RNA sequence: CCGCUUCACCAUGAGUGAAGGUGGGCUGCUUGCAUCAGCCUAAUGUCGAGAAGUGCUUUCUUCGGAAAGUAACCCUCGAAACAAAAGGAAUGCAACGGAAAUUAGGUGCGCUUGGC
DNA sequence: GCCAAGCGCACCTAATTTCCCAAATTA
DNA sequence: TAATTTGGGAAATT
């Protein structure tokens, strides 16, 4: 069961009294925490024969740490959240490695623990009645206020914000709280691109995934180079190795496509048939890889992985993919591959509904249309 | 004082031995060169067609084989060879990091927890020696490693920052942590015994006998050896350090620079009192062991006047520009080598391997990033040497014109200028600024990192403070020449950093 | 083939002709850039061994947690590259202060809310 | 896919800081 | 003569 953490700014609650109280509880708790990890490490390792169990870490944390941070703060919530915060961070086996030392925080980025009442928003938290101390320590000049019990003098404080924590923002005071929290209709579309090998998209949604050819292009470069140099039989062996790389690459694109669909729940996905993305004339594969590629294996790996995640693959027809508009459907007859080559492969533009973006995602959304 | 500290980073060839064992090594090498004697290298033409040494046989003759080294491990059974030394240094690098961590913790505990925080900057000398030295001396039984660790801790333990909790107790998480080593120098003391037998750079590190552990741990096998105390029963380790490629460097026949510093440390003129040994790069299974000597060299003191005050400012056309209060002589750091570097750091941009998460996956994060990690190591060596070359240039300039104070734009002013060559067309300003500072130091020049006061706009001659030559205006014309309302851009910006008025 | 260089020429270029070329890396003994000799290169790859940790499954409770197991993990350690460890190994130009740590911000990925 | 906001985890990059001692005592 | 050990004593952020 997961923990959703909402963190919203205590802009108002008076004020400066609250800011000063927070600074002080931050510092005071950071002392207990750093000094408790240190006092504890010192007792197991640097004194106690270099051995102790979770038994002793328990005896110490329950006795020394909780009794200190409770006899000071007089607030069960702070002392208990803090007791947990040390227990968490004193990992006895991580330390028996001498793999590293101790997580010792600076008294700023250290969150105040706390453990409620809320209206629409005003948070409301049980806190002790603080009276200022009449004798201020010369050497500890940041601690001004001494707190009282939350049963004997409960002065519960409210905060108008725009397991509970309080902490600085990276001047203003964020308040976190964690809470405990535990589709065959939605249709998706995969279309072979011209700048991205395969771009997949969802109909009536805005979400997409585009497959980068960086890995593919870099490999292709190096392979051509070895060829050029070899042409002044190893070239046969380069062929077999090259095939092994392409085969594993297609598997990795199939995993990435399947993951992008399973994320958005997309339970039916459709993509143009073998002939329709073998002879597309504007496809990445034909205009970069000189129409030499294993299309069959690509579609077969994609469909096998996509059916191994419960998603159903439907094999549609193109119906003027590049040219037709996703959002309305007026063919921009000007948008010939020919038009696109003379330029530097620009975005789409439907002059009828006025919707300009990436012709590959356009094509993707043209596929994903159910009436195909 | 009148001096400046530097390292000399030096590669360990092989552990050196007795005069006996090294005599027999040498004489077998000449024995094989005499045995062997169509083509040759120059040394073996003077003893035909010239070939590169790699291809020569009267060089290739000498390299000794395990047959001899076994005949030697037989003859002289106490002599020291690479295996035992590499095992020892691997142990000492682990034990050192373990000590550095448990010592910072014991120190934190004895100052704040036990003490109750009643500590100033001099009781810290006390606590360091008591806690941290004593711990290291129980382990290593070798004052030099113990005293070396005292210092390597003292460097990272900040008492006022640690009391006001403006940071956390430092902890090292490193495979390759230096072994530090302190022998005292100056007065009746000399530092580490440097020798030069037949012009080779030998350093002798004080060490105690080592006997391999009977019952070795299963979980940490590296802890193999059990050091005697050096005062009790000593076995020193002498290292031969490589000075061959430097003996060819053309700087080896010069009065200033790294080659002359090495010649001085070998001659005995400079003494070393800190060495710091750590591994370089894996060669087979087995590594390159670097030894980083630390010397203090005097100031060069070629005539400079504090009367003449100079300026450095980050310029739009050229990445640094240099000026003098009232001379009219300038310098501009050309942007040619930086451009070659920018083309390269585009190639080394594995954004897919960084982000995909299907790639290089299921062996942990050290291997997920190996490709990227290896390119940043090679790239941050490019930038370093480039920055050094500029600082070299800048220094030469000021020295020519005889400047003694150089004011340079404060780190914030540059890092967030928003019209720097580094911002417009691209960076470490700590490193860039430090490397310039440190070069100038060496000759006598004094840097004072100064405040801007509307630098880019202010008239360098009459004093008018403009708002017309603002970034977007100049950007709009596209970085045009500079003129004033009351009477080059980069030159002006530098020459208003060269204003003694600023603070 | 080029999201390689240069010679150009056309309309910033994943344009067209001509010539060339790892267009990626490893060793050459401190480093960088360029050569050079030899090499690896499916390397933005492929995989091995492991259990410290995030998680997970099973139990146990004195309900904080504890003990087992798995092995998904930006989980842990590791894996290509000169010649025949011990100066066998270059040419040109340029440089050479290193180490440790802290702090900050950011990159990268997952989720809880919302939109384009 | 990006943006905004924050959390959790690990890595990367930049900036800063500090050390690289000296004296006295004991084998 | 070289290696080893010792050195001293509070005070913040908006
Ligand atoms: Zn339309
Ligand atoms: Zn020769
Ligand atoms: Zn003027």
């Amino acid at each position: 069961t997961i923990t959703k953490t909402l963190k919203l700014r205590i802009v108002r609650p008076f004020w400066q009294e609250i800011s000063e109280i927070f600074r002080q509880l931050q510092k005071q708790a950071a002392e207990i925490y750093n000094q408790s990890l240190i006092e504890l490490y010192y007792e197991i390792f640097i004194k106690g024969k270099g051995i102790a169990n979770a038994s002793s870490v328990e005896h110490y944390l329950s006795d020394v740490c909780y009794t200190r941070a409770a006899e000071l703060f007089k607030n069960a919530a702070i002392a208990s959240g803090l007791r947990s915060k040390i227990k968490s961070n004193f990992r006895l086996k991580e330390l028996k490695n001498m793999k590293s030392g101790l997580p010792t925080t600076k008294s700023d980025n250290f969150p105040i623990p706390l453990v409620f009442e809320i209206s629409n928003f005003i948070i409301k938290i049980p806190f002790g009645r603080w009276q200022v101390k009449k004798e201020i320590d010369k050497y500890r000049p940041w601690e001004k206020f001494d707190f009282e019990q939350v049963q004997k003098s409960p002065k519960p404080i409210s905060l108008l914000l725009s397991y509970i924590e309080v902490k600085r923002g990276s001047s203003a005071w964020m308040l976190n709280l964690s809470i405990d929290v535990p589709d065959p209709s939605i249709i998706g579309g995969i279309a072979v691109g011209v700048k991205s090998p395969l771009v997949c998209a969802i109909n009536n949604a805005f979400s997409r995934y585009s497959i980068s050819d960086n890995d593919l292009f870099h490999f292709n470069k190096k392979m051509f180079a070895r060829r050029r140099i070899l042409l002044k039989k190893p070239i046969t062996i380069l062929t077999e190795k090259s095939e092994r790389f392409r085969k594993k690459l297609i598997e990795r694109w199939a995993c990435e496509i399947a993951d992008f669909f399973i994320k958005n729940k997309v339970g039916t996905v459709q993509m143009e048939n073998l002939e329709s993305m073998k002879r597309k004339e504007d496809s990445y594969f034909n205009i970069r890889l000189r129409g030499f590629w294993p299309y069959a294996e690509m579609q077969n790996k994609i469909e096998f992985k996509l059916k191994q995640y419960g998603i159903e693959i439907r094999k549609v027809a193109p119906n003027n993919t590049s040219k037709t508009c996703s959002k309305c459907g007026h063919l921009n007859n000007y948008f010939n591959f020919e038009y696109r080559k003379k330029n530097k492969f620009p975005h789409f533009k439907c002059e009828k509904c006025n919707f300009k973006e990436n012709a590959d995602y356009n094509a993707a959304l043209n596929i994903s249309n159910p009436k195909l | 004082k009148n001096t400046i500290t530097k390292t000399l980073k030096l590669r360990i060839v092989r552990p050196y031995n007795s005069a006996e064992v090294e005599k027999i090594v040498a004489d077998e090498k000449n024995n094989r060169e005499k045995i062997a004697l169509k083509e040759a290298c120059s040394k073996h033409l003077k003893v035909t067609t010239q070939v590169e040494r790699n291809a020569c046989l009267f060089c290739k003759a000498r390299k000794l084989d395990d047959k001899f080294y076994q005949k030697l491990r037989g003859q002289f059974p106490d002599a020291v060879f690479w295996q035992e030394i590499s095992e020892i240094f691997r142990q000492l690098q682990k034990q050192a990091a373990e000590i550095y961590n448990q010592s910072l913790i014991e120190l934190y505990y004895e100052i704040f927890i036990k003490g109750k925080g009643i500590a100033n900057a001099s009781s810290v000398e006390h606590y360091l020696s008591d806690v941290c030295y004593t711990r290291a001396a129980e382990l290593f039984k070798n004052a030099a490693i113990a005293s070396g660790l005292r210092s390597k801790i003292k460097s990272n333990f900040r008492l006022k920052e640690l009391k006001n909790m403006k940071s956390g107790l430092p902890t090292t998480k490193s495979d390759n942590f230096p072994i530090p080593l302190v022998k005292q120098k100056g007065g009746q003391y000399t530092g580490f015994e440097i020798s030069n037998h037949n012009s080779d750079f030998i350093i002798k590190i004080p060490f105690g006998r080592w006997q391999v552990k009977k019952e070795i741990d299963k979980y940490r096998p590296w802890e193999k050896f059990d050091f005697e105390q050096v005062q009790k029963s000593p076995k020193p380790i002498s290292l031969l350090l490589s000075t061959q490629r430097r003996k060819r460097n053309k700087g080896w026949s010069k009065d200033e620079g790294t080659e002359a510093e090495i010649k001085k440390v070998m001659n005995g003129d400079y003494q070393t009192s800190y060495i710091e040994v750590k591994r370089g790069s894996k060669i087979g299974e087995k590594s390159a062991w670097m030894l980083n000597l630390s010397i203090d060299v005097p100031k060069i003191d070629k005539g400079v006047d504090p009367s003449i005050i100079g300026g450095i400012a980050v310029g739009v056309k050229s990445p640094l520009v240099c000026a003098i209060n009232n001379a009219f002589s300038r310098y501009s750091i050309s942007d040619n080598d930086l451009f070659h570097f920018n083309k390269k750091m585009f190639a080394r941009r594995r954004i897919l391997l960084k982000k995909n998460r299907h790639k290089r996956a299921g062996h942990g994060a050290k291997n997920k990033l190996k490709p990227i990690t290896i390119l940043t190591e090679k790239s941050e060596r490019f930038r370093k040497k480039l920055i050094e070359r500029w600082a070299c240039e800048i220094a030469d300039f000021f020295i020519k014109n005889k400047v003694g104070t150089v004011q340079m734009e404060n780190l914030e002013s540059m890092k967030r200028k928003e019209d720097s060559y580094f911002n417009i067309r691209l960076w470490p300003y700590a490193e860039m600024q430090n490397k310039i500072e440190f070069k100038l130091k060496q000759y006598g020049i004094e840097i004072r990192k100064v405040a801007p006061n509307n630098t880019s706009k202010t008239c360098s001659k009459c004093g008018h403070l403009n708002n017309y030559f603002n970034f977007e205006y100049r950007k709009k014309n596209k970085f045009p020449h500079f003129k004033c309302e009351k009477c080059n851009a980069d030159y002006n910006a530098a020459l208003n950093i060269s204003n003694p008025k600023l603070k």
